[PDB]
RNA sequence: GGGAUGCGUAGGAUAGGUGGGAGCGCAAGCGCCGGUGAAAUACCACCCUUCCC
RNA sequence: UCUGGUCAGCAUGGC
RNA sequence: GCUGCAUGGCCGU
RNA sequence: GCGCCGGCCAACUCCGUGCCAGCAGCCGCGGUAAUACGGAGGGCGC
RNA sequence: AAAAAUGUGAUCUUGCUUGUAAAUACAAUUUUGAGAGGUUAAUAAAUUACAAGUAGUGCUAUUUUUGUAUUUAGGUUAGCUAUUUAGCUUUACGUUCCAGGAUGCCUAGUGGCAGCCCCACAAUAUCCAGGAAGCCCUCUCUGCGGUUUUUCAGAUUAGGUAGUCGAAAAACCUAAGAAAUUUACCUGCU
């Protein structure tokens, strides 16, 4: 909740994190929260991109759909491309439109380009929550890109909780800390109540143990 | 009753004194003429619709009509209850015949300068072959009433 | 001198009281298909026994004329009933329009008349220049001497197609 | 809180959801992939329904 | 039996 | 013109 | 001389009358053909 | 309705709730004759259209060619009696006359007939039973209805039972004073 209280949270996560002096490979920092007090039922559920502010530290998956420079941009990310030919190929073949989907966190789509996306991939994309967010044809798509990295989402569900990803153990404690306060800035404006709604906090790294704030 | 039974000599055509009676029941006024004619056209009328013969198609719309039981009315202590009972075979008939007249006279179809069409009608229409027509439904109707209030 | 000579200002025929037209619009028709106009009037006196009590009446009366339309008309006009044209039918102005008169309140007012001569035809005669007295002006006063009298009026028409009788 | 539980159709199947996920495992298996579907499933978590303590 | 019907078909007492 | 309760006759029932 | 003449009870006709006037022992009689009221003729009784 | 294509940010539509809008008519015969007064007091059914929110579904969201057209229809949710068929009228519970509209449902097929485009037969149930007339009665003109006061002897010659209100009169209806007074069934005594 206070700035304090969150680095205390995310040293101490840090800290327990074991097993060996810490795995070989860099674990990441999920933040947990549980609400309380709020009827799932209604529209109370939260479903929503967060910038973070330091970038997620994996830099969350991405498509990219569109032509030449948006296209050619891509590639030079390294990021999936899904041409414009290819559309009308994906609506009528579920099979691998589906394993895109589930495949990507986030899509991009040059936005000219919308008409023809929801109308072919739409009953796909739409119910996951996957619809692409347009950008313009002749747009820089890096700082985007970083930030759809370093996009995150949080999706409630039905459930009263939300796990997020907050960054990695490269990171330092501040950003990771800042990242969170982002998380937190959604919910305290989704209800009135606000930050009231939050039950209980907790962070932790891949492999280390939660610690409540 | 009304009187003794009086024999009817048979018909004509096909000495059946059934089809004398039936011939009765058409007339009105003696014109015994007009009554016969009538029949006869009737069943030149089942000839040509019918492959049958038409004195095969009458008796058999007679044998419909006839009703099996009957209500009559009598008085029990409380109210007058309606008791089912058989009727006369001699009843039969001329209910029968009375019936196949009166639904024939019912009948729309005005054919034939006189009734004689709907006869013809009323009678297939009687069959079972065709078991259906105004003149069944009485029938019908009767032997529902009874076995109701058995 | 021809100034002085009489000639027929505003006719103007008319119908009885009552509803006109009652099963249809009607009653109107006749007045229609002669004499080229169709008036209609209404009236007043609520309760009339056997009348109406209604208050705006739908009330037939109709007509009125001009030059030359009551001229063909008051043409196979007059030589129609009339069974004394004139004499005594008409009075001191010149023409009128009557029959027998029944006792009734008459004088005060402005003279309208129940009179019923045709379907109550009015022919009026005027001669002169009287439009003098009629128009909203200093109306001047007829003279009572180039007024017009029944004699001359029994003149002029008579004079023209049909015996005064 | 701990153990259970969740049966339209399609989907090798009883899919309560959502986020992370290209892997978990010596292997077998399991997942990804492919595919069906409105939604995808291993594995890690968080939010739920109902039941038990 | 009904003071049945008819003095208006006719007849007939009385008024 | 009265009285069929003053009657004949005849008739209905 | 006197009573009576509808039945009981022997002795009957006319007229007057018109539920009136009247009669009446009981039953009853008189509302226009009254042997019952009143007179008269006639009759019965004594 | 069918076909093809562009394409609004792919794309896609069966519904639930709130707000506003309009029809569903009315007159007439007949009634104590007419008009006026609350056709009341009551409480108003539901069909379609647009907007917003919402699961839906990204919201408004196109153009060109072809046959008349080759589409769905039709019915169905009126009352009453009835154990079924059916029947009666055709829908009534404030009383009289009438429309069935929603959803969902039924036949697309069977029987007669030489044949049929020719005749017959199915259809649950919840929704509102809605609309007009119509309202003990009151005032006026003033109503073939019907008021106001009085008298009541006595049936060709009289009585016994009795004749729509016991009868009759004159008259009242914006005013009611006022005066005369029957009979049918049926019969008698000396």
């Amino acid at each position: 909740i206070t700035s304090s209280q969150v680095r205390e949270h995310v040293k101490e996560l840090l800290k327990y994190s074991n097993e060996t002096k810490k795995r070989n490979f860099l674990e990441t920092v999920e933040l947990q929260v549980g609400l309380k007090n709020y009827d799932p039922q209604r529209d109370k559920r939260f479903s929503g991109s967060l910038k973070l502010p330091n970038c997620p530290r994996p830099n969350m998956s991405i498509c990219i759909f569109g032509d030449a420079f948006d296209v050619d941009r891509a590639k030079s990310c390294g990021v999936d491309a899904m041409s414009v030919d290819d559309l009308k190929k994906l609506n009528k073949n579920k099979k691998l439109i589906k394993k895109l989907s589930k495949k990507y966190n986030a899509f991009i789509a040059s936005e000219v380009l919308i008409k023809q996306v929801p109308r072919l991939l739409g009953p796909q994309l739409s119910k996951a929550g996957k619809f692409p967010t347009p950008v313009s044809h002749n747009d820089d798509l890096y700082g985007k890109v970083t930030d759809v990295r370093s996009t995150i989402k949080f999706q409630l569900k039905k459930v009263l909780c939300l796990a997020v990803a907050v960054g990695n153990v490269e990171m330092e404690e501040d950003v990771l800390v800042n990242q969170i306060l982002m998380s937190v800035n959604f919910f305290v404006s989704l209800l009135k109540k606000n930050w009231q709604n939050v039950g209980s906090l907790v962070v932790k790294s891949s492999m280390g143990p939660a610690f409540r704030l | 009753r009304y009187a003794n039974k009086r024999f009817r000599k048979a018909q004509c055509p096909i000495i059946e004194r059934l089809t004398n009676s039936l011939m009765m029941n058409g007339r009105n006024n003696g014109k015994k003429l007009k009554a016969v004619r009538i029949i006869k056209h009737t069943l030149d009328i089942i000839n040509v619709l019918t492959d049958q013969n038409p004195i095969q198609v009458v008796v058999d719309a007679i044998t419909n009509t006839g009703p099996r039981e009957d209500t009559t009315r009598v008085g029990g202590g409380g109210a007058a209850r309606r008791q089912a009972v058989d009727v006369s075979p001699l009843r039969r008939v001329n209910q029968a015949i009375a019936l196949l007249t009166i639904g024939a006279r019912e009948a729309a179809f005005r054919n034939i300068k006189t009734i004689a069409e709907t006869l013809a009608e009323e009678l297939i229409n009687a069959a079972k072959g065709s078991s259906t027509s105004y003149a069944i439904k009485k029938k019908d109707e009767l032997e529902r009433v009874a076995k109701s209030n058995r | 001198n021809p100034m002085r000579d009489l000639k027929i200002e505003k006719l103007v025929l008319n119908i009885s009281v009552g509803e006109s037209g009652d099963r249809l619009t009607r009653a109107s028709k006749v007045l229609e298909q002669l004499s080229g106009q169709t008036p209609v009037q209404s009236k007043a006196r609520y309760t009339v026994r056997t009348f109406g009590i209604r208050r705006n009446e739908k009330i037939a009366v109709h007509v009125t004329v001009r030059g030359p339309k009551a001229e063909e008309i008051l043409e196979r006009g007059l030589k129609v009933k009339e069974y004394q044209l004139r004499d005594r039918n008409f009075s001191a102005t010149g023409n009128f329009g009557f029959g027998i008169d029944e006792h009734i309140d008459l004088g005060i007012k402005y003279d309208p008349s129940i009179g019923i001569f045709g379907m109550d035809f009015y022919v009026v005669m005027n001669r002169p220049g009287a439009r003098v007295t009629r128009r909203k002006r200093c109306k001047g006063t007829v003279g009572n001497s180039h007024k017009t009298t029944k004699e001359d009026t029994v003149s002029w028409f008579k004079q023209k197609y049909d015996a005064d009788v």
